[PDB]
Formats: structure tokens, sequence, C-alpha cells
């Protein structure tokens, strides 16, 4: 049966000083995702053909250092990836003769020493995203429209982000979590109160960390999810709202860049959302095999 | 309990489109990235395509690019390949394989692979050339003879030698698929290189599929050309 | 793009091998996402090493993955029969591509290495009276079994018209293969001579028809 985690791609962080959230999975930045929505931008307006040789070098290069850059966290990966494991296995744990109070303290060392690394190898490419967003900005003048700017182009990209939206199935996600948290929180209060009756801590320990990850992955299904249900309202009001034929050409790269950023965090979410219901999936599967060990 | 099916292969004719199966099952299929991966009769393994869990992005390699087009339906777990025009370089193995469970990065389970046949022959009965021993082909106490079967199609030919009687020594190869897409082969018998004279060797080639039964002497080289 | 991979590597049951991958600064220099992938005769290819050095539950100890520059390794220890197989590396290659590199035959040598035999046929007379023009190259008795195959053409290399088999086993459990260059009768006329160049286990051997 299973139980052992094998993916820990659930862990995140966040810059300090501009607050771009960094996943492990590509693109990493949910930047990248605009960027590539600019491209199709970009393929509809004759004066910004420019573009399709920025993305091809400055956008993909940034990519591609990013995904190098995760890649030097896979030693940080693979030492916190050891501690859950033999966390989360009371036969792998009683392996070892440290406590358990020992083991998740360093634990917790080395989960903010890799969710560090992931942070401090994207320094350099985190900096590149605001310079490659005025680029886009200075690029957008290049219209040779001034008060004149037909919004077909931008009119057309939220008639095709209305269908994209309904191909994720949010109500089975938000039916998913609610009764994902409710059960977790459930097993939790079981555990508190069963503990004290039955002398095996080492099961016991197991199931108690294998809930607080639980819980730090609850937490992440819950952002991203609610990130995606709030680009997907305003996204959806702009498709009811004023549809003006033609705005000024300053109104209308604040509106690319509107949902450009709307449409990006929604498919960075529901990049994010395919994965940690995959680790939601795994971690009940583990304590389900430990409540078994324990009952049983 | 992970397993891939790949489908769709077999004799496909040039300048035709071709598109491959991948059942899929044992996992959540709509939750993992898919690739193609196929490998030449005689080279390694090629990268050709990825798609996303939810089929909304899909990458191509270099030397694929423009040629094929990943898809996938999550309704009904199968992924697919498609081929615009097929050329004489597509017959190979056409892998599908699953994005691994430990990251994006490297793929945990393969499937058994189709085979992908190119070409535009009819059936047809092979031409039968002797290997005639001679002093290039002699050694020592050993001599090399054999038979050439070249332009046939289908697979396979059976090869034996003097009805039989011969069996020491005797090496059929495999068939090698050519640009012209019809196989050929080459039977070969070691024999001692002084008995060369006093002894007539025969190949038998059966080939069904066009009810074919050649019988062609192999003798050694008269003189010089 | 390709990686390259060492085309035969052998060792006895227990010591121990070692497959190099050598790529670019692109592909296995610039990531840490490197892949090992093991090939039997008609199984499905299964993973042994990802992320340069990590290893699939189930995967023996023996089974080894490091990296140096541009270059990727792969070291199994104490070799055992069912580590007779095709080994794979796989590097991410950006931008969402990968790139698998040539392959390498391991064998786990169950006899004394054999340098191979090669006979080399000129067209035959029936086929030439047919306005046809075949080298057949016959590769005879060399374990273990891998080989590379090259043809020149008045000593210049050719490689259009070239088909080449793989090694297939004998009944004395060596191995056997062949190559055929396809010419026009004119082609064959009008050079002096014609060539089979046969590597196996880092020796060249050569044999020349001449139409003549």
């Amino acid at each position: 049966s299973t139980n052992t985690t094998d993916n820990i791609d659930y862990f995140d962080i966040s810059d300090e000083s501009n607050y771009y959230l960094i996943s492990q999975l590509r693109p990493h930045f949910s930047n990248i995702y605009f960027f590539d929505e600019f491209k199709r931008y970009a393929s509809y307006h004759t004066e910004i053909k420019r573009y399709e040789d920025i993305h091809k070098t400055k956008v993909n290069s940034l990519l591609n250092e990013a995904s190098r850059a995760i890649g030097i966290c896979n030693r940080a990966k693979n030492t916190v990836k050891g501690l859950i494991n033999i966390l989360e296995n009371p036969q792998k744990f009683k392996t070892q003769r440290e406590s358990y109070d020992v083991k998740l303290r360093q634990y917790e060392e080395k989960k903010e020493a890799f969710r560090g690394c992931l942070l401090n190898k994207n320094r350099k490419n985190l900096d590149q995203i605001k310079k490659i967003n005025n680029e886009i900005r200075d690029l957008l003048e290049k219209l040779k429209c001034s008060q004149d700017c037909q919004t077909n182009v931008y009119f057309d990209m939220i008639k095709i982000y209305l269908v994209d939206f309904k191909k994720m199935p949010y109500e089975n996600y938000d039916t998913f979590i609610k009764q994902y948290k409710n059960s977790y929180l459930s097993g939790v209060d079981m555990i508190r109160k069963i503990e004290k009756q039955i002398d095996n801590p080492v099961t016991i320990n197991a199931i108690k960390f294998t809930q607080k990850e639980m819980g730090y992955i609850i937490d992440r299904f819950e952002y991203h999810l609610q990130k995606v249900k709030h680009s997907i309202d305003q996204v959806t009001a702009l498709s009811d709202g004023v549809k003006p034929k033609q705005v000024t050409k300053n109104r209308l790269k604040e509106y690319y860049f509107n949902i450009g950023n709307y449409y990006s965090i929604f498919k960075f979410g529901k990049d994010s959302l395919n994965m940690l219901n995959k680790a939601l999936i795994h971690k009940e599967k583990i304590v389900h095999n430990l409540l078994g060990e324990l009952f049983g | 309990q992970v397993q891939l099916v790949e489908s769709g292969g077999g004799v496909v004719q040039p300048g035709r489109s071709l598109r491959l199966s991948c059942a899929a099952s044992g996992f959540m299929f709509n939750s993992y990235g898919m690739h193609w991966v196929r490998q030449a009769p005689g080279k390694g393994l090629e990268w050709m395509a990825f798609i996303s869990y939810d089929g909304s992005d899909d990458y191509y390699g270099d030397s694929v690019k423009g040629r094929i087009t990943i898809s996938r339906d999550n309704s009904k777990n199968t992924l697919f390949l498609h081929i615009n025009s097929l050329r004489t370089e597509d017959t190979a193995v056409y892998y599908c394989a699953k994005e691994s469970n430990y990251g994006e990065n490297a793929f945990d389970v393969w499937g058994h692979g189709t085979m992908v046949t190119v070409s535009s022959a009819s059936t047809k009965g092979p031409s039968v050339f002797p290997l005639a021993p001679s002093s290039k082909s002699t050694s020592g106490g050993t001599a090399a003879l054999g038979c050439l079967v070249k332009d046939y199609f289908p697979e396979p030919v059976t090869v034996s030698w003097n009805s039989g009687a011969l069996t020491s020594g005797v090496h059929t190869f495999p068939a090698v698929l050519q640009s012209s897409g019809l196989y050929s082969l080459s039977s070969v018998v070691t024999v001692p290189s002084s008995s060369l004279g006093t002894q007539t060797y025969i190949c038998n080639v059966n080939h069904k599929p066009s009810n074919t039964k050649v019988d062609k002497k192999v003798e050694p080289k008269s003189c010089d050309k | 793009s390709a990686l390259t991979q060492p085309r035969s590597v052998s060792g006895s049951p227990g010591q121990s091998v070692t497959i190099s991958c050598t790529g670019t600064s692109n592909d296995v220099g610039f990531y840490n996402f490197v892949s090992w992938y093991q090939h039997h005769p008609g199984k499905a290819p299964k993973l042994m090493i990802y992320d340069v050095t990590e290893r699939p539950s189930g995967v023996p100890d023996r089974f080894s993955g490091s990296k140096s520059g541009n270059t990727a390794s792969l070291t199994i220890s104490g070799l055992q029969a069912e580590d007779e197989a095709e080994y794979y590396c796989c590097s991410y290659a950006g931008t969402y591509t990968f790139v698998f590199g040539h392959g390498t035959k391991v064998t786990v040598l169950g006899q004394p290495k054999a340098n191979p035999t090669v006979t080399l046929f000129p067209p035959s007379s029936e086929e030439l009276q047919a306005n046809k023009a075949t080298l057949v190259c016959l590769i005879s008795d060399f374990y273990p079994g891998a080989v590379t195959v090259a043809w020149k053409a008045d000593s210049s290399p050719v490689k259009a018209g070239v088909e080449t088999t793989t090694p297939s086993k004998q009944s004395n459990n060596k191995y056997a293969a062949s190559s055929y260059l396809s010419l026009t009768p004119e082609q064959w006329k009008s050079h002096r001579s014609y060539s089979c160049q046969v590597t196996h286990e880092g020796s060249t051997v050569e044999k020349t028809v001449a139409p003549t």
C-alpha cells in the first residue's frame, strides 16, 4: 500500500520585497505566463511584431534560468524529503534513534533551507520580471493609434478566456477541499482524544506529522483556489460590463496588462491546484494506512 | 498497476497521415503530463513531444516541430499522436510515456510501444542472388557462401539450405527495410573450402504471401570478370 | 540534438561498469535533470535514475548516478545477468523539451571477447545483369554483441544507400551482423574499389572488393 511520500512539489516561497510567488513547477513564476499571453496579443498588431524576438530571447531564457535555479535546490529537496519519509513512516522511523521532537526540529530546519534555496537561487531571475514588464509597456507605445485604439483584440481574448475558464473543474475542486478539510479536522480531533489511552506514540506521531503537512497543503490549495476564483470573476465581469468600440492607447495598455495578469494567475493556480490535488490525495492514503495500523 | 498501451501502428503509406493512440489506466490520467518517444530500428531513443495534464499546452522537439501534433482526450484516458505526412524515417517504434511521480523532469512509466512501418509497396516476391565463395571469401579450411533475398513485401521469408540437409554454419540474418519500402536479408553458410568444387549448395527461398518458391544454386566464382 | 553515449560497455558478473553521457552547456551542464532508463528486448523502458542522483523505489543500490560538467555518468556495481540491457541517458533541454542519448548496450560477459570475422561480397553477375548492384558485408562470431559498420568508396566515406542489421545471436552465443550497400551498376564500375569498415571493441578491420 501507500506509506511513503514520493513528491514534495507542494512547497513554495514568496519574495520579501516584491512578493513574487515561486512554484517548483514550470513556469515557476506566474509572470512568465503573462509574457506567454503577450505573444497572443502581439500577433494581432502589426507594430509589435518585434516581440516574437523578445519572447524567444528574454522570456524563454528567464524560463530556463528559473528551471535551472530550482534544479540547484534538488539536494536540499532530497534532504527534506528524507526527513518527511522518516517522520511519516513508523517502520522507517524506528530504524533510527533520535526522538520525534529532535527529528521534527530537523525537518523544520531543512524545510526552510529548501524553501530559502528556491528564493535565493531565483533572486536574479526575479529581477528580470520588472524589466520585461516595462519593455512590454514601451512596446505597446508603438501602436499607431491614439484615441482610436480598437478593442477587438481585447474582447476577443476575454471570450477565449471564458471558454478556458470552464475547462478547469472549479465546482469539483471546491467540493473536494471542503470535504477534505472537514475530514482532516475530524481526524486531527480524533487523534488528540484517543492519544491518551493508546500507548503507541510512534504511529500517532507519524499521523500527526502527516496532518501537519496536510494542513500546509490544504492552505496552498485554498490560497490558489480563491485566487483562481478571483481572476475568473473579474474577467467574467469585464465580459458583462461596458464594451467600448475604442479606447485610448493608455487605457488599452492597462487593458492588456489587466486581463494578462488575471489570466496568468488563473493558469498558474490551475497548475498548482492540479499538483496540490495530487498531494492531498496522496497524503490521505498515507494517513489512512497509518490509521489502519493504529486501530488494527 | 499502471499500464500504457500504444496502438495504431503497422503498415502505413508514405505521404499520408497517421494517428497513434495510448490507452492509460492504473493512475489518474488527467493529472499528469504525457510524452511521445520513438526509437528507429538502428538508432536510439528520440523525444518528440509533450502535453500538459489538461491538454492546454504542447511542445515539440526541433526535429519534429511542424511535423506532428500531440493531443489527449482526458474523458477517455487516451493520448494521441498525429503525424502529418509520413516519411521513410518515421519507420520506428513509438513509445507512450507518463510523467514521473517524483517530478516533472523524468518519466516513470512507459508503454511497450507500437511498430510503425512506412512503405508504399504491394505484395512482391523476392529476387534471389547468389553470394559466391572466392579467394576474398575463403580463409584456411573455411569458405563463406550465401543467398541474397532482395526486394520483397511483406515479411517474412524462410531460407533453408539443400532442402534442410545443411544445418551447421548456417546463419540467416534478420531483414532490413530499405528506402524503397522493400525488405532484404541474406543467409550465409560456412563450409570447408576444399569441398567447394565437389558439392553444390542451394537455398530454398519461400515467400508465401506471394506464393513464391525459388531455388538458387550457389557456385564458386570461376576465373575473373 | 543528441547526447553522446559509448556504444558498448561490458564487465563480468560482480564488477563495475560506467556509462558516460556527454551533453552540452544547454542540457546536461545547465540543469540537474538528467535521467537514466533501462531497456530490455521487447520490454517497456524503465526509469532507473532521476534528477541526476535519485533512484525510484525498487531500483537497487548498485545503480548509481552522478554528473560533472557537460557529462553525466551511470555506474552499475556488482553486475548481474539482469543488468545486460540498453541504457539511455535523458536530460531536460529547456523550453519544455528533453533529449535522449544514443544508448549504451551493457553486456555482462559470459564468454571471452571475440573480434569479428569480416567477409565482403561484390555484386553477383546475376544481379548486375538485372541492372542492380548490392554489396554484402557479413560480420560473424563477435562478442560482446555490438558493432559499428562504415562504408567507404575509393577511400571516401559513403553513407547513402547503407543498411545494417542489429547484431543477432548465433547458436554458439556469439553475434552476427550484416550491412548492405545498394548502388547503381554505373557507380560500381566507375570506382576503383569499395570497402566495408567494421569496428568492434575499439579495433577496426577492413575488406575491399573491386569491379576489376
